[PDB]
């Protein structure tokens, strides 16, 4: 998986 | 004010309702405003993109809430992955609880959009979604349900226990000791003559959870016959487990 978007977001 | 604490503290990190209608509002009109004519402009589809700018909003409420912003990326990303519909729903309801009246929808932009309207440009597996929605609101509008309220619901629904491979499981646990306290503590100080408000408000939890099921089904299932435009974060959210 690796929440792409999400993972922009909540870093 | 008979206030609690935490409370106070979740009521400064929540947005403020007009820049976001504002926003989002902008932003459907940047869309539409390019591709004039040839496209797809239809009903639903508008919904799903307003739906995918909640989403965004939600996630920078979450980013910056007291106690989630203490979680590692992992976390965070789980925590949001298990109830983004959730939230969604619960955004939608608590803003037609406050800002909502007889058959008319309040949308995120801060458009109403007469019930009777919505019902004959959408399909019924979609009106029936909206019209659970709708039955909550109702119970939800008759329990005097409030702003404060509304914030520890969102904690409550964003803090879940029931997510497995949590890195700092003890945090989550603690937020939910933490809100639950908090919102029985209120409904009593500030609504002490209806015996259980607090029971009851919790009763819509595991409601709002079944439709946000249904919802994604329906959502799967209108996607996977181009049906929905695209959005990088609903469709990706939509993607989490998906069986």
């Amino acid at each position: 998986s690796h929440p792409t978007i999400l993972y922009t977001l909540l870093s | 004010a008979s206030i609690p604490h935490l409370i106070l503290e979740l009521l400064k990190c929540e947005p403020d309702e007009p820049q976001v209608q504002a926003k989002i509002m902008a932003y459907l009109q940047q869309e539409q405003s390019n591709r004039n004519r040839q496209e797809k402009l239809s009903a639903f589809g508008l919904l799903c993109k307003m739906a995918d700018q909640t989403l965004f909003s939600i996630v920078e409420w979450a980013r910056s809430s007291i106690f989630f912003r203490e979680l590692k990326v992992d976390d965070q990303m789980k925590l949001l992955q298990n109830c983004w519909s959730e939230l969604l729903i619960l955004d939608h309801i608590y803003r037609q609880v406050a800002h909502g009246k007889e058959g008319t929808i309040f949308l995120v932009t801060g458009e109403h959009v007469d019930y009777s309207t919505i019902i004959s440009h959408t399909e019924v597996a979609f009106n029936n979604l909206l019209s659970l929605a709708q039955e909550l609101v109702v119970r939800l509008r008759s329990l005097q349900f409030d702003q404060r309220e509304f914030v520890c619901l969102k904690f409550l629904v964003l803090f879940s226990s029931d997510v497995k491979n949590l890195e700092n499981l003890q945090l989550v646990e603690g937020v939910q000791e933490q809100v639950n306290a908090a919102l029985l503590d209120y409904t009593v100080c500030n609504y002490p003559q209806q015996t259980e408000k607090f029971g009851q408000l919790l009763l819509r939890l595991p409601e709002i959870r079944a439709i946000s099921k249904q919802a994604e089904d329906y959502l799967y299932y209108k996607h996977v016959n181009g049906d929905v435009p695209y959005n990088n974060l609903l469709i990706e959210m939509l993607h989490a487990k998906r069986a």
